Parts: C-alpha cells; structure tokens; sequence
C-alpha cells in the first residue's frame, strides 16, 4: 500500500438529478463518500462529506429523504485502486448500486453492473478492457471507452425511470482516465456515429 | 520525451497528480504508447 | 407592451450533452438563437449567439458537425411572449423540434410536442395550463408543472436515443415560472413520489 | 401586500425584471394568489 496506485477522482453528487457537490481529490488511501461529521477518522480513505440538501434544494420532501439517506451512510461508500482494478465497498446501511457509463448520463435500462458488496470489497472497474478499447478507439472506431462510475445510493438502480428521480446519485471519474481519452480525441478519434442524419433544408 | 510530448497534447489543465498517473499508465502500457504514436503519423 | 409582460429567459446550450453556454436575458422583443455574426439586425429579437464548439470540445468530428448546424441557423430560432402564449419560429434552414418538460432532462421517448414552424409563428407554451397545474401542485397533487422548453436543432427529436447524442440541444427557461414553482416548494409542495422505496438496512 | 410577502419567500437570487414578471402573474391571477395564501394557512 505505497506505490503508484493513487488515482485522483472527480466526485460529483446529484440530489434529485441536480448537481450539489463537486470536488477533485487525489488520495493514496482512496475515498469514502460520507454524509456527516468525520470524528470517525479511525477508518482509512479520505472522507468526502456530501452536503446537506438544505444548501441547494427547496423541496421539503426531497430534503427529508436525502437527509435520511446521508444519515445512514455511516462509514460510507469506499473507493480505491489496487492493481488493475477499482475497488468499492459499502460500509454503512445504504445499499449502493453501481455502473460504468458515460460521463453525462448513467443511462438505462441496460441495468446496474452490480451492487457494491459490504462484507468484502468488490471490483467495479478493470483498467485492462479500458486500455484495449482505448487503443481501438484511437484506431478509428467510434466506441469511446467508459471510465465514469455512477453510484445510486439508498435506492434501486434507475432502470426505467429517469435517474433524476433518484434521491442520491454520485459520479466518480478517475481524472487520469478522462485525460487519456481526451488525448485520443485530440489525436483524431471521434465518437460521432455514422448514423447521424442532419435535418437541414437544402432549398 | 515521447511521453512528455503526449502530455503537452492536453487542452485541459491538470494537477501534478493527474499528470503523474497518466504517465504511470503510459510507462506500464507500451502498446498504448504505440497506439498514440501511430495515431499522429500514419 | 406593459412592463413585466415580457419574460426573462435562461438560455442553456448543450453540444453533445455538454453544457457550453448559459445566459439569462430579459427583453421585450424576445430571443433569437443564432450561431454567427450580428451585422444583420434587420430582424427583431435579441440575438443570442451560440458559442463555437472549439472553445469547449476536443472531438473534431462533433466540432465539425456542430459548426455546420450552427452556421445554418440563419435568422435563428425566435422565441417571445404574446398574450398568454409563448411563440416560436424557425427562421433558418435547421429543422427544430421542441418539447416542454423537466428542467434537468428533455426526456424520451414520449416524442416531441411538435416542430417549430417556419412560414408562420407557432405557440409552444401556454401559461393557462401551467397556472392550473401549479395550483393543484400547491394543493398536494405531487405533480409539478413543466415550464422548461427544450429545442433539438438540426436533428430529429431524440426518442429512445439519449439526448446527449444530439449535436445541439438548447434549454430555455422563463425564470419567472421557475420562481413560481419554487414558491410552491417553499410553501410546502413536494414532487416526491409515494413509490419511493429506500434500500437501507433495517435488520 | 401579500404580493411583497410572497416575493420574500424566494431563496434564489432574482433580477428586477424577474420580480416584476412574477408580480404581474400574481396580481393578474388571484386564484393563484389564494392558493399560495391557503398553502401558508392550511
């Protein structure tokens, strides 16, 4: 637990689809998404406190349920890198489902990639397939590799309803992965589909 | 220097951490480095 | 003509899902969403110039196509208020489809409400049903009234396909309507569905 | 003057234009005004 496996993360939280928090954090111990006081620093991982919904929202009903979910985070959602994998573990009472997706839309309904385990850690991202897909993306394919981890907290994965209906959604992006894919775009790679049909008058 | 060349081709600003982490993935994946080199030439 | 009858609009533009522009504008003549120079003020309406995609994108393919539909905007997308209605008109060569929906998501696939007419102007929002729905929202219907106008420019309205696939999406919000719904929220109205099932350990 | 009272319940910042436009909708829709008043008194 000392070499070059520290990944910087951009953490963006959405209460009811609205962005209420964003921070870019690089920590060798990884992160712990929590929702309260951090007097429990007996736990490893940089504690990222999700904001009280009173700071941003006016909907009282949403405010109540978000506050309750944040309350039950306890030890929080843990995220760290070890080897070629990203590891997540649910330390509190909030069930947490995850998916590797686009940077802007967690998307549905191809379903959640899985549920973050509690009793033990679980791999939620393999760097291997990313790099393979990245290389092929640079070779003229239209498929850009996905590096954005989305987390639905305290509710089931938004499999049919819009993700904006979920009380607490969190996107985590390994900034180094983002930069790699950007280097590909600058290199000449494009995500534009050949199925693009412009609706423009020609007379 | 070849790695340093790839870093320069980055529009967005970046922390020393981010940049180092990119470099680590490059040093660890020579086939990825080749992918980028082949992209800018042929 | 009466001061206060015209509406202040928050205009937010999205290239390929990414927000690239946001500006709040209030003027009696309304708005014209254009994508180029304004040396031709022969047309009424404040010209809102949509930014060149080179300022914020790196995907060359997307940048090229976005530039094309922007350049073909011509006179632009006109939007103003007259009476109890919001009126829109397409003055250029870009087919433009619209829908009234949620603030944070244009949503799919319930299809576009219609296409913005070219020869004559067309009504795109009615203040009537809004107020009626706002009142019942105040009375605890749980259903918040829509006031966000989304415009898809240059392409078919994104049904089933995610709206982030579209080259040019524009959101327009009458800020005075946003404020009204907020007044209802502060008053105690909530949009929270009673079907919310919290996935939290209870044993 | 319930006009001014309803306005002050706005958390978010607003422009003079926005306020006047909110005001005009309110003072021209009494049934909406009563709804807001009833919300505070029920």
């Amino acid at each position: 637990l000392v070499p070059g496996e520290e990944w910087e993360f951009e953490v963006t939280a959405f209460y009811r689809g609205r962005q209420v928090f964003q921070q870019t954090i690089s920590c060798p111990e990884g992160l712990r998404l929590v929702g309260s006081e951090v007097g429990d620093r007996t736990l490893p991982g940089w504690p990222v406190t999700l904001p009280d919904p009173g700071m941003s929202l006016t909907d009282r009903g949403v405010m109540s349920y978000v506050r309750h979910v944040l309350s039950c985070l306890g030890g929080g959602l843990a995220l760290w890198r070890a080897g070629q994998w990203l590891w997540a573990q649910r330390l509190g009472h909030c069930h947490t489902y995850w998916a590797v997706s686009e940077e802007l839309l967690p998307n549905s309904g191809h379903g959640p990639d899985g549920e973050v385990p509690k009793d033990k850690e679980g791999g939620v991202f393999d760097l291997g397939p990313f790099i393979v897909d990245l290389i092929t993306f640079t070779e003229g394919s239209g498929r850009s590799p996905r590096y954005a981890l989305w987390f639905c907290v305290g509710e089931s994965w938004p499999q049919d309803q819009p993700w904006t209906k979920r009380l607490v959604m969190v996107k985590v992006v390994p900034t180094c992965l983002r930069a790699l894919v950007e280097m590909a775009r600058v290199g000449g790679a494009s995500e534009l589909e050949n199925t693009v049909d412009l609706h423009i008058e020609n007379s | 220097s070849a790695l340093q060349d790839l870093l320069r081709t980055l529009k967005s600003p970046s922390s020393p951490q981010q940049q180092q982490q990119v470099l680590n993935i490059l040093k660890s994946n020579p086939q990825l480095m080749a992918a980028f080199i082949k992209q800018r030439t042929a």
